[PDB]
Order: C-alpha cells, then structure tokens, then sequence
C-alpha cells in the first residue's frame, strides 16, 4: 500500500501524498499487481527544493 | 574612602541579607575593617556549575 | 475516561473512573497491536516473529519488555517466556500499577458477560 | 579460534584468489595510481607515468589504523549525562613500524632510498609556484588504502659500508586526507547549474558570448522584420526611426528596443543561447 | 538522451528516455574508451595492459573497479577476474543501477537490425 511505501522509504506514514504526487495515481483506484511505481528517496527529497 | 572587593562562597543568608541597603559590618580581619559599616556598591551572583 | 477494549455495557462505551483498570487497558491495548497495524504510527507495537526455530526466543522476551517500559511509564513490566510442548512459547508481563500499593482487584471481571 | 566464529559474517565476505607471485607494497603518486607502467623504464621530465614514489624492500609486518570521531561535550548542570554534539569524522592515521631495510650481504648503499623518502617533506613546483609534497596511495596487491600524506619517517641504522647504510629500521606514519576533486571548478560549477540545484536568480545558466550576442541580433531582427506588421503602434514606429538599436542582456537575455534619444523604449523578448522567445 | 553507440535508428540518433540503458551505455563508453583515445581528457579510460604476465593480473580488476566507480556515481560495481587456457583473461562486470529496484530488461537488445 502507499501507507507502506511511505514508512519504509520516507520514515512517514502520511508522506504518501508525495509519493502519489511523484506518481499522477489516484490512490483510492487500483494499482495492477506488475505496475511500476516510483518512490522518492528521503535525502533527494531535499534537492527539488528550488531557491532563487 | 576605602575600596573593598569581597569575592565569597554564596549562601541563603549571604543571598537574602546581602542588598545594597544593608550595612555590612566584617569580623575576623584587619583591626581597620573591623567595626566599621560598609556601604555596598554592588552585589554580583554567579553560577557557572552546581 | 475509556479503557481500551470497547464494550457497550447499559447503553454506552464502558466508562472507568480508576486508573488501574485503566492502565490495564493500555497493556492490553499496546499487546494487542503489532507494529505496522497502525497507520497513524506505524512503529508502535509489540514485533511478531511467529514462525521461526526457537533458539533466540529471549530476544523478542526483552524487546516486548522495553517497549512496555517506554509506552507505559505508570506501570512496572517483568517479561518472562517459556517453552511449551508442541509449538507454543508461553509469555508472562507481571506489572504493577506504581500508583497503587496493594493488589486491584476489578469488579468488571467477576461481571458474567 | 574457528568454531566460535559467526559463520553469518564470515559467508558475507568476499573470497580472495591467492597470488602466484608474492606481492611488495609500494607507495605511488595519487591518480596515478591507474596508470599502468606507461614505459618499460621511468622517465623523471615526464608525469603520470605510473611508477611508484618508493617501493618496499620487504612488507610490513603490522599495519596499525588509527580513527577518532570528534563528539562536543556540553555540562549542564544537574543533567545524569553530558550533551554530546556531533563536531566531526577526524582522519585515519596508518603507521608500519620496525620495516626493514637490509643490503648488507649485497654491498649496496641504502642511501638512495633514505633520501627518496626524505625528499617526501619538500614543496613541489605545480607550475612555477612552490606546492603542497606529493599526494600519496598506498598500493598493496589490489589493495589501496586513500589519498594519504606522509607525516612522520624515521631510521635507526645499525650497519655500514663506506659510511653508507646498510642496515635500517624504517617507521613511517601516512594519513589519509580529503580525496582532491577531479571536476576542476568550473565543471564543478557548470554541473551544479546544469541540475538548477544551485541558487538562481533570473539570469541564464550560460551567460551570452559577443557571437552569440551577434547571432541573437540577427535572429531579433528577421523576426521583427518578418512580424512588423502586427506589431501594436506603440513600437513599429520607433521602428520606422533608423536610429533604433536592439540591445540584448549579456546575462539575462531581454531583448530591449532603444530609439534615437538612445533610451530604453520596449521589451521585445528573450534570447538564451539557441532560441529566440518574443513576449 | 543518447546513448553511447552512436546508431542510427528510423533515421536518428536513439534516443532512450530510461535511464537504465543510459547507465549501460555510460559503462560501454568508459570500458571501449582505452587511457590516451579521448584528446581532451587524456586520462579518462581503462587501462590497458596485454602481452605481459599474469602474476600481477588482479591489480589491474581492481583499478578498472575503481575506475567504474569513480566515473558512474548512478551504478554499483563488482569486478571480477578469472584466467583461461591459452591468453584469455575473462572480466565480468557486476552492476546494478541504483534507481530501480528490479532488474530492468532492455527492447532494444532483442531488436535484430
């Protein structure tokens, strides 16, 4: 579920919303059992923070 | 007159009864200092450790 | 306030005004929930290692203990496990509620539900 | 010591082939440490030519690695334990002791090598400024141990021909230092750009050439020459002045119309380095 | 982006937005390009040593080694070395690209040109 894909690579548990932001996913429709995700890394979290 | 720097180990009675409104008066030392009302300029208490 | 297990008992949410039974509750409460159940807080919880050779059975014995120990601070745990005949490692927490002196005894368990 | 050994972390090495030669640790010049042999001799004019800076006559017999890491302590007052703050890593110090040096049976003078590793604490000449002594690698097999830095050397001598050493006791402590970057500063800068990981204000990440500038002020001018007739009044008509000029920032790009009185008029669009964007 | 081998595909350049083939691409680049081939970067490749003793064969695995990874941050590498019969001396390059978590297979190896 994206509740654990949030607690064993992001530490949190209501980080998920990230996790479907990096994934376009409505996270109350079905994800196929084979389909690909993409899970964001804790510390390269920090570098899409754009300054200017 | 005199100048006197008076650094002392705190205690509760050197902390409530030592303002600049007492007269302190100092025993057990030079005969010149004994006897005599010392006006206190200022009180400093420091705490570094325990 | 309301103890853990929720039991409608005359109409409403079982109510207890001593904490003994209360903290009973939370013991029963935190052993009933293993980590990764919760989503709030997917750490608490007791971890379940069920089915495995037992020869480090003392580990979990000691994790259980000091999980007890940081959730619960009014209470004082003394985990101690056993192994029985077919499959079964018998688990014992003696706890004592730091609030009180003497053993507590609650009504609600004489109570035939 | 076998039977009580963890078998767990011991399966989880990896397995290392045995040499059909045995091997002599050497100390070589770093990021020369991949070169291989570039000449069947050393050429001293030349560099990078892949030949140790001193080889060992004879191996260690014990290699000791030192490390500390530097915690702050902060007493508070009536506190059980003090505040430990992470300062820093520290560096790993490697001292061999009691090498040996020995030629006497042989006649030869040990003189050349003493001097090869005194010769470790003068500057280099990086160009024509003095420089920092040679950053060092110690090689042993397939193994290297770091960027290091030769500290502390010293020699007991006990045997002699003509005056010369025959017979010596070498210890010498290296210390590993911070690996030198390999992507210069401008790479380095360049790159960090290039991922908008650096800070940035409104400029372009490459900041216009005068060729460039050239080749944008052509493009701006077939582009306005092609679309002067849907430009609103307000800017064909500085156009129609052939004392106009187009100017283009060197470090943002905005294209800028200035008329005969030479001051600013419009905005007309960007220019980075390819494309030209009307507004 | 475009991978190392230069091959004209459906009449362009292969351009491949996976960065899984680019990675493996990047590894063919660093191990085709032989210390001295680049102008610009003189030193960038791996080095080359053939006509000469075995005895000393695994210190040249190990620069290769530290050269992968040293140039690729993306990819972790395992070098290994063994010897066969008459003059072959057989590397195999162990990678994994960091980025995914299973091992990516390639349409492009299958297509036959």
């Amino acid at each position: 579920s994206l509740n654990k894909l949030a607690t064993e690579y992001l530490g949190d548990s209501f980080a998920w919303q990230i996790i479907a932001d990096a994934n376009g996913i409505d996270p109350t429709k079905e994800i196929d059992i084979g389909a690909g995700l993409k899970v964001p890394d804790q510390k390269a979290l920090e570098n899409s923070i754009k300054k200017f | 007159e005199f100048q006197l720097q008076l650094e002392l180990h705190t205690s509760q009675s050197d902390l409530e009864n030592l303002t600049p409104d007492t007269a302190l008066y100092i025993e057990n030392t030079l005969p010149f200092i004994v006897g005599k009302s010392w006006f206190i300029e200022s009180v400093r208490h420091s705490f570094s450790e325990g | 306030m309301y103890v853990y297990p929720p039991r409608i008992i005359n109409g409403t949410l079982y109510k207890s005004t001593d904490l003994a039974e209360y903290t009973r509750g939370k013991i029963l409460q935190t052993l009933s929930i293993v980590r990764g159940e919760l989503v709030a807080d997917p750490f608490f919880g007791v971890p379940l290692r069920l089915f495995s050779n037992i020869n480090d059975y003392q580990s979990d014995v000691s994790k259980i203990q000091i999980i007890l120990e940081e959730e619960i601070t009014e209470a004082q745990f003394i985990v101690t496990g056993d192994l029985k005949n077919n499959g079964i490692v018998s688990l014992t927490v003696y706890w004592a509620y730091l609030g009180t002196e003497n053993i507590e005894n609650f009504e609600i368990d004489t109570s035939n539900i | 010591s076998k039977f009580l050994k963890n078998r767990a972390v011991v399966n989880g090495l990896p397995v290392i082939k045995n040499p059909g030669k045995y091997q002599h640790c050497y100390l070589i010049e770093y990021e020369d440490s991949t070169n291989v042999k570039q000449t069947p001799t050393e050429n001293k004019n030349k560099q990078q030519q892949g030949f140790p800076v001193y080889l060992f006559m004879m191996n260690p017999e014990n290699i000791t690695y030192n490390l500390p890491i530097n915690y702050q302590e902060i007493a508070i007052p009536f506190t059980a334990k003090n505040q430990l703050n992470y300062s820093n890593g520290g560096n790993i110090v490697m001292t061999m002791s009691n090498l040996i040096l020995d030629t006497m049976d042989e006649k030869r003078s040990l003189q050349p090598l003493i001097d090869r590793l005194i010769a470790l604490r003068e500057p280099t000449v990086k160009k024509g400024l003095k420089s920092h002594p040679k950053i060092l690698a110690f090689k042993w097999g397939s193994n290297t141990f770091a960027p290091c830095v030769l500290t502390n050397i010293s020699f007991d001598v006990t045997r002699w021909i003509d005056g010369y050493p025959t017979k010596a006791r070498v210890n010498m402590s290296l210390k590993e230092i911070q690996k030198p970057s390999s992507d210069s500063k401008a790479l380095e800068e360049a790159k960090k750009k290039v991922k908008v990981e650096t800070v940035q204000n409104g400029n372009l990440k490459k900041t216009l050439s005068e060729k460039q500038l050239i080749d944008g002020v052509k493009r701006v001018t077939e582009y306005l020459k092609k679309n002067i007739s849907f430009q609103p009044r307000t800017i064909q008509n500085i156009l129609s002045d052939p004392k106009s000029v187009i100017k283009i920032d060197k470090d943002t790009g905005q294209v800028s119309l200035f008329n005969g009185n030479g001051e600013f008029a419009a905005l007309v669009g960007t220019y980075n380095g390819d494309i030209f964007s009307p507004s």
